[PDB]
């Protein structure tokens, strides 16, 4: 009661922190609480750029990663090349003969997934024909070419053979070899061609096989051209043997890629590349990846952090905030 | 909170404690004081300080994966492709959500917890020579100057040498 | 005793408690607890929120082909269309390779809008029709599809274009009779054999007709084989064929829906609902529910479990 | 429950405390009287209402996604779209058993630790003119008409008001 | 408070909890590693390094797979109308008949193996006009030129090769298998020689679907004295339904039916023995423990199995933290 | 711990406690004794006891599934069969990280609740006839046989028999 504390006393009190301007988290108990300090789990900002200081990264420019690998000549700079991470940009042209690739995207992925454009020609023979066919949609330099990988075949004097030849894989890797067939725009041009009114070509290994027949009709005009090519893969492990026959219409391989099983992808995106540090990639440009969640985009590659729907989560690093007065 | 003591029965924090979590003030015939309780701090800070790493996986690095994205309808295959990725980010986002709101309660919880128990550390040393006052604080029943409030925050006071008077100041 | 008193802390009973589990114990009574699983079904599909098209006897497949008995679907839109258990075709016999691609694309579309197009066909009889596909009691066909036959004695190449100028993607379904016999393969069409290529700049797809008899359906031993092609903005379709056609009368509009297509059975009527299942109308009060995987709408996160309990209140400790 | 309250230090619920979910009975020389206490069961109510708002977002329209039921026997493709879905549905079963666990436990915890903050509160006005009989009953050792108990209820009892009456009580 | 020996009209008690000289480290939301009296391991991470034959019916493939024990090569004639939950495919398995291909093997073996039986019956299909049973010197079954037991190989009778034309209705309560080919003749000469049309075709129809292949004549790698292959396909006839067959050549036909189940059987790759032990869980590594609701072992399972995940060990504590004397 | 029991005011654990998880020592005119307290530990092994059940099936029956592991590069399909498989193991993974920190915390913090429950249900019985020392002991200011110690664990002893002895003793 004594205003004055007595000698023979003492007042201890016990307490905690506080700052003048708390944060707000959610907890399972509360909505909103106030706590002395919070951290940021989700990262919603990207560096609007991809850098190319970690992984290799390889701007596909006005080429698509199929057209590289084909051998269209606006491509030809592609030729041998790898990446950890190959960019298609949105602005990609093809400039060869037209051409469609039944599951066009399992033949990206294959390739895109190996990293690698690397080619190696092979000693085909292909007897009684007429080899590096060419054509005026296909231009290199201002001559009329073709793709550069493929090998289109036309009869010579009045004979179209049965062609038959034979590639053994006596290496350690898998190869993948790139071929098509040419669907003429009429029954007319299909004779004056190869001979025969009724084209086939089968590729073959000793477990498996691909039989395909040409489709003939009149289509649009692409490059001055209403044929087209469609293009076909077959993969030949070690120990097996790759195997050619056709009566016609062949668009034959001239050698092989090699497949390795690689880290490698491909992505689209029309952002710049520089140089920088990061090792996670989206479409948007490089990312940081200190925080576990991320809300920038759910195309990723490399060292990332989980794509959530949210673009803000707060973790409480302090205790509630309780502010004096 | 659980345990009621932080905006519980210590009525708020100081904003004037830059150099720990919890603490002490007091006064005696020599004035008053202020000092940080060094171990309750770290017990907390060592609970909180990355956390989340007990329980999300080191960043790994991934690769090649499916398309999500694509420029023309096909239906049967693309529709699986896109409810698998719809699924996967469902999924994840709700495990998110959850592993934050478990967290920060468990962050209330055990700063609470640190501040009861530094309160109750303090209640068994003194014995019967103080009385809970109420809002955290204890009123010592003796002379206590700094060395023996010194004695208190680093858990040597010894309540037998003061219990004589100090039950004759509680008491008559 | 006047110089003393009592105070004793509480909490709450009630006579009639719940059992919850937790994580420390498979069953303890608590005062309160509320259902998180819906179970129940409304039994009925409402169609006060969603646009909802019953199918009634067709397929939405059937309703864009135009079988006779599906007329009545003609330029239909919908959020969701309802195709009956008891749904069947009535005109010619057909097959769709991928046919469940080419159901998806279109339910998620949402409309069956079509636009007939001034295809010239020089040469050739139109608007063939048949015994298996009879409309007012006569022989009819896919009112969707224009079957040609030889003019004369000739059928001769036809050969034609149409750009979309159109700011939208077009779908164009079309076909080709298998005949039964090569009897019927050259009194239809003249040439011993057809072919029929449709493109466009980016695509290209050509059938052969492939001639004998596949099992009776509707007097019909021969089948149709439909096929679809989407032409984009600046495209153009190109047709070629020399026999065999059964040709496209126009295009249907594609668009970005959130429609879908759903299998049931239960009556369609006037209700308060925001989403469905093959059971019915459901409520979405709830946040899970066990009453079907397939839904459409706001709907309740389907689990295994039939009930699942929150605590609502404190333990429950009842007086002696 | 951890705190030891509710069915523990406190035998049992009362059936006729209606207008609370925690509150006072109380014997003196007026008689004997129930009040509700306000604020603790509003904390208890604030934490439970709703509560699952915090973890599961409210729920959005999903549209086409994938068939799910089948007709015809095909393989492949349809293995996979049956081997997603029962994927997702295991996933989601798991979530939802374990959030309704996990909620439970905690509002069994926090009404748990209501009651022992009520008592703690009450205690620490008494200060030494009570003690604790067990069973969540205090004997208060001086004369507390209704006005007195009234005020321990709004926190307003002044201890020293009564501190010599209960002093002598207790220790004579 | 002194006094050595403790006064007679006072008492202690201590309140404790028990400990353990050996405790055990876990992981809580709160420690990285804490001490607890005693811990169990949730993730089972040995095998029994075999399959157990005591709960499922297991049947080992040995030398063949589900595909030819299906098709019945004469070295998998032990396997007619077998029966199985869970077959068992080793990797020294090999085909022994004529060379073939399955287009979507892959769907083909999973119809199968979920049906879980090789239960065949034959049908009464008449072959008019046709010589039946062709024979291989590439298939012997003891020491006579064979074919696949299940398959039907027709050739010319005469001179001639008629358009065959066959049904079969489905008047069962089940869904039929049926398993049929078409002959790749290596030659034009082949082609003539047993079939006279220079081009053979099949169609196999149902009221609802149909499914049309034409022969591609031409050289594969020659296979146990072949460079010719067969192709097989499969039709499902649902109950009320009827099969129809038509072809002019090149014709493997079924000579019946496999009943489809609705099945809870499998197959599995794996080269571990099977043998006598009780286990509900089978990997490739071999049965495993269930008695954990985690494993590392395999994400490849079958039966009563612990959910696979990526961890080799995670500690439960089933005890308090422990605190030594 | 939260309750700051067990590695707290309990200095450490008692290896020679072998048929209980909790109890008592005592020293008295009669010797020394040890005694488990049986209910604290049977709470304490019941909420234990299997307690992953409460949550996941122990193992669930699955039979054909997708294929995981392939033999040949095939593009598309085989990209998401391998995806849809990635994505579902890194979820259970996460799902089993979490849920033993989950659970081991709880045995942490539910065993350190039983500790001091204990502790508290045995300060209650005692009222003004002891005192804590610290340290989770009790001294006892009366004589107090081992009849007396018994009625202690098994909640029966009443304070008001030794009151004056006890009140003298501590107040000289
Ligand atoms: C609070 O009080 C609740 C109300 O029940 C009472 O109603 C009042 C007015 C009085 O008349 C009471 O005498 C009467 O019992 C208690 O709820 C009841 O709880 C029991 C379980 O303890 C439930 O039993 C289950 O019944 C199922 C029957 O199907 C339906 O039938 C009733 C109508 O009679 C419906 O309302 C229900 O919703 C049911 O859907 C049955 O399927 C179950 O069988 C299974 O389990 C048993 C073992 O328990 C087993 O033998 C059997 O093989 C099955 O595996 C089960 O028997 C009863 O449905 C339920 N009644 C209501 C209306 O909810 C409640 O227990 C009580 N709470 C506490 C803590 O005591
Ligand atoms: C089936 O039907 C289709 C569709 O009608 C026919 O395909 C057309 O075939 C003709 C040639 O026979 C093509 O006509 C040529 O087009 C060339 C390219 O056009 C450019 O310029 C125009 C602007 O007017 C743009 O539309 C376009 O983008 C191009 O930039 C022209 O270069 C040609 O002109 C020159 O050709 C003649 C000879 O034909 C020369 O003597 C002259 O120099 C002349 O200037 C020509 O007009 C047309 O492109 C095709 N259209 C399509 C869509 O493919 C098939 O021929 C028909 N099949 C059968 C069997 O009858
Ligand atoms: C290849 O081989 C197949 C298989 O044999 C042949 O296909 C059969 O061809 C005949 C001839 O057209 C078909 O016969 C028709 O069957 C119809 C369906 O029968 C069902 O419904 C009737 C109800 O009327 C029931 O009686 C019966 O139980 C069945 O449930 C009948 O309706 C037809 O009868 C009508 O037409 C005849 C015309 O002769 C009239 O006389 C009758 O009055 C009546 O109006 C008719 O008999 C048979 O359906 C075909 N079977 C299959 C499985 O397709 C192919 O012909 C053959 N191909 C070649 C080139 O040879
Ligand atoms: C298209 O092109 C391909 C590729 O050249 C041709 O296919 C080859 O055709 C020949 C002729 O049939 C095949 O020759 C056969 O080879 C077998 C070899 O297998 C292995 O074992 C022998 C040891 O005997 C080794 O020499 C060899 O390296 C292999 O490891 C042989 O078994 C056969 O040889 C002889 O067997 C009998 C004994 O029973 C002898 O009496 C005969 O002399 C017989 O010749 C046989 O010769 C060769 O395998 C094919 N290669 C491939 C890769 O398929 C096509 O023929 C061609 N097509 C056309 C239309 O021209
Ligand atoms: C026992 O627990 C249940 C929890 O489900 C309680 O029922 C809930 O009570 C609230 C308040 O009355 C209801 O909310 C109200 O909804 C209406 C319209 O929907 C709205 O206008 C009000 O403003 C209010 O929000 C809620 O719907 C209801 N939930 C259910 C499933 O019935 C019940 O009150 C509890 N009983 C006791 C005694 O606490
Ligand atoms: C939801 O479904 C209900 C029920 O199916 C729809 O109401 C029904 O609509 C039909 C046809 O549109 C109505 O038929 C009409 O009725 C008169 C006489 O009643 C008839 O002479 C007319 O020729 C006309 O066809 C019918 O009355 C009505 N049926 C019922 C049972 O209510 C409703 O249109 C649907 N609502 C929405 C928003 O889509
Ligand atoms: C806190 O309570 C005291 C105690 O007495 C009251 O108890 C209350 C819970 C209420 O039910 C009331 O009826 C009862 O009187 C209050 O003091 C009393 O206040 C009333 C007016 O509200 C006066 O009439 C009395 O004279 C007065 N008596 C004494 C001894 O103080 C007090 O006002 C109340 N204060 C607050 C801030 O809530
Ligand atoms: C609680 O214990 C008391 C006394 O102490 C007992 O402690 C027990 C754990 C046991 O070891 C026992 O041997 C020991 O006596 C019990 O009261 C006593 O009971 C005995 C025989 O029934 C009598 O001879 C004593 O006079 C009596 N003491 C008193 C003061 O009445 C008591 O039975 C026990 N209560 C319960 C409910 O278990
Ligand atoms: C990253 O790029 C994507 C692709 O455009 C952006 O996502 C789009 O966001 C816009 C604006 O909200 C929407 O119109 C589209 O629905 C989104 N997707 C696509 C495929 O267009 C995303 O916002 C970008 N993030 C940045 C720049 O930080
Ligand atoms: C909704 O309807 C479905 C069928 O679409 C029901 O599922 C069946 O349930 C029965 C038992 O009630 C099982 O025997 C069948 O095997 C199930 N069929 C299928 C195809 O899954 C379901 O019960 C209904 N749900 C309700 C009414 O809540
Ligand atoms: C400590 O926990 C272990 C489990 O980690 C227990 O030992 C197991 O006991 C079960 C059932 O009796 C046996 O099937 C296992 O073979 C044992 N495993 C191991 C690794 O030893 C043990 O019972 C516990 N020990 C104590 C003292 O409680
Ligand atoms: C698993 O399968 C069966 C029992 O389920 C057993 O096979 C028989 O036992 C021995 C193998 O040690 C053979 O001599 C018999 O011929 C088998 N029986 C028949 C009918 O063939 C065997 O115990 C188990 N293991 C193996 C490898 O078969
Ligand atoms: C324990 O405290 C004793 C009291 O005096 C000191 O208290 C300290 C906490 C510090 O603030 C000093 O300035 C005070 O003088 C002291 O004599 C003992 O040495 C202390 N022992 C230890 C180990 O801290
Ligand atoms: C603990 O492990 C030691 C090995 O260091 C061993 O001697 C014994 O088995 C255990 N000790 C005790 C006291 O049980």
């Amino acid at each position: 009661q004594n205003p004055i504390s007595n000698n023979n006393t003492a007042t201890l009190c016990l307490g905690h922190h506080a700052v003048a301007n708390g944060t707000l988290v959610k907890t399972i108990s509360d909505d909103q609480i106030e706590v002395t300090n919070a951290t940021e789990l989700v990262q919603s900002i990207s560096m609007g750029k991809i850098c190319n200081n970690s992984y290799r990264i390889l701007d596909g420019r006005n080429c698509t990663l199929i057209d590289a690998m084909l051998g269209d000549p606006h491509c030809d700079v592609f030729q041998y090349e790898n990446w950890d991470l190959f960019i298609e940009r949105s602005s990609a042209f093809s400039n060869c003969y037209p051409y469609d690739i039944p599951d066009y995207a399992s033949l990206r992925s294959i390739v895109a997934s190996s990293g690698t454009l690397e080619f190696t020609a092979e000693g085909f023979t292909w007897t009684g024909v007429t080899q590096n066919g060419r054509s005026g949609a296909c231009k290199r330099g201002s001559a009329d070419s073709f793709f550069s990988r493929l090998n289109w075949l036309t009869k010579s004097g009045n004979s179209y053979p049965t062609l038959n030849v034979t590639m053994p894989n006596n290496k350690n890797f898998d190869k993948l070899y790139i071929w098509g067939i040419h669907h003429p725009s009429s029954n007319q041009e299909q004779t004056k061609l190869y001979i025969q009114e009724s084209g086939r070509v089968t590729v073959s290994t000793k477990r498996s096989q691909q039989t395909i027949i040409p489709n003939i009709g009149s289509r649009p005009w692409v490059r001055g051209q209403s044929g087209r090519i469609s293009i076909y893969w077959t993969i030949v492990k070690p120990g097996d043997i790759l195997m050619i026959n056709s009566n016609g219409n062949l668009v034959a391989p001239r050698g092989y890629f090699k497949l390795k099983t690689g880290k490698s992808s491909v992505m689209r995106s029309d952002v710049p590349i520089d140089i920088c540090v990061s090792e996670c990639i989206t479409p948007n440009g490089s990312i940081s990846n200190e925080k576990p969640f991320q809300n920038v985009n759910k195309v990723t590659y490399g060292k990332c952090p989980k794509y959530i729907r949210q673009n803000t989560l707060k973790l409480a690093t302090g205790m509630r905030n309780v502010p004096e007065k | 909170g659980i345990f009621g003591a932080i905006a519980g029965f210590i009525e708020n924090g100081w904003e004037g404690m830059v150099d720990g979590w919890y603490g002490f003030r007091y006064q005696n015939s020599e004035g008053t004081g202020q000092a940080a309780d060094l171990k309750s701090t770290q017990t907390a800070i060592d609970q909180i300080n990355e956390k989340l790493n007990r329980v999300i996986e080191r960043t790994n690095e991934k690769f090649h994966q499916i398309e999500k994205e694509f420029s023309e309808v096909e239906g049967r295959i693309q529709d699986l492709e896109k409810y698998v990725e719809d699924t996967k980010i469902d999924l994840w986002s709700y495990n998110a959500e959850l592993l934050v709101a478990l967290e920060n309660q468990h962050t209330i919880d055990l700063t609470d917890a640190e501040m009861n128990k530094l309160f109750e550390k303090t209640r068994r040393q003194l014995r019967e020579n103080a009385e809970d006052m109420g809002g955290g604080c204890f009123k010592i029943y003796h002379k206590c100057d700094n060395a023996c409030i010194g004695s208190i925050r680093n858990g040597t006071y010894d309540h037998y040498i003061y219990r004589d008077e100090a039950l004759n100041n509680r008491f008559q």
